[PDB]
């Protein structure tokens, strides 16, 4: 019944974003909620955020 | 209120620096530091590249025959070259190479208003030496961070991230400092790491006068 046929793929590349959620090894998962700006993270005294 | 003069560019490194500010009264050090870090890690003029094209490749996801590296990792080590145009806000740049070695960032054709400032960077690896490479890097200057799906033609341009940002690490202290005989001096000293681009003195000068302008808003000319 069908003559040809034609796959498509696309490849979306996607990025976190708020809303994705993301977990570590010890069952303690969790939700994306802010992508805070480099500068307001907290810094200790070398500067690194 | 004693004005803070900048005395030392003092630097360590090609890409660390350390800037010092002698005179300052009791509870400027922390404030000026602070503000001064925000504007430096939030808003500084980069010249980031933004698009590549590559005569074979089509899409970032192929291979090209006889390169080690994928052309997304291409892309990806491409993304964190650190070029300075001195008289332009827009450049193309070049690249070809032949043989059997790493491509380095050395190997682009480079033109008086466009260096490298570290020339070591990698960008792919050439296994065979019948094959060869060819890239068409595009340059713009920009700052923060615009993501490639921000754009607003043909197949062949690859769209790489942008982020035109040449500070990545800024720290301040507030030490004191002594001036005569006068007690409650404090000397702020920045630490800065760049890479490279972007001198420090005027890394400094440029955040103070964006400061200076923003804080214009709310109050008469002064």
């Amino acid at each position: 019944g069908v003559l040809k046929i034609v796959k498509v793929y696309l490849a979306v590349k996607r990025r976190i974003q708020p809303g994705d959620k993301m977990a570590g090894r010890h069952g303690n998962k969790g939700v994306i909620s802010k992508i805070n700006p480099i500068e307001d993270m907290p810094y200790d005294e070398n500067g690194t955020p | 209120f004693l004005k803070p003069r900048l005395v030392d560019i003092e630097q360590v490194s090609s890409t660390h620096a350390k800037v010092t500010l002698e005179p300052l009264e009791r509870g400027f050090g922390h404030t000026l530091g602070n503000a001064l870090r925000r504007i430096l890690l939030s808003s500084m003029p980069g010249c980031a590249v933004t698009e590549v094209e590559i005569d074979g490749v089509l899409h970032e996801y192929s291979t090209k025959e006889g390169v080690q590296e994928d052309i997304l990792e291409i892309l990806l080590n491409l993304k964190g070259l650190a070029v300075r145009v001195q008289g332009k806000d827009e450049v193309i740049l070049t690249l070809n190479k032949s043989g059997i070695g790493p491509v380095t960032a050395a190997d682009i054709t480079h033109d008086g208003d466009v260096e490298i400032v570290k020339p070591q960077h990698v960008i792919c690896h050439l296994t065979d030496e019948n094959a060869s490479i060819s890239m068409r890097i595009k340059v713009q200057r920009g700052r923060g961070y615009v993501p490639a799906s921000t754009r607003i033609r043909p197949i062949g341009r690859l769209l790489v991230d942008a982020c035109y940002s040449p500070v990545e690490r800024i720290a301040y202290n507030v030490e004191a400092a002594r001036v005569e005989q006068r007690t409650d001096l404090d000397k702020l000293v920045i630490e800065m790491e760049t890479n490279g681009t972007i001198d420090p003195e005027e890394a400094i000068r440029r955040a103070a006068t964006i400061l200076a302008e923003q804080l214009e808003a709310f109050v008469d000319l002064e």
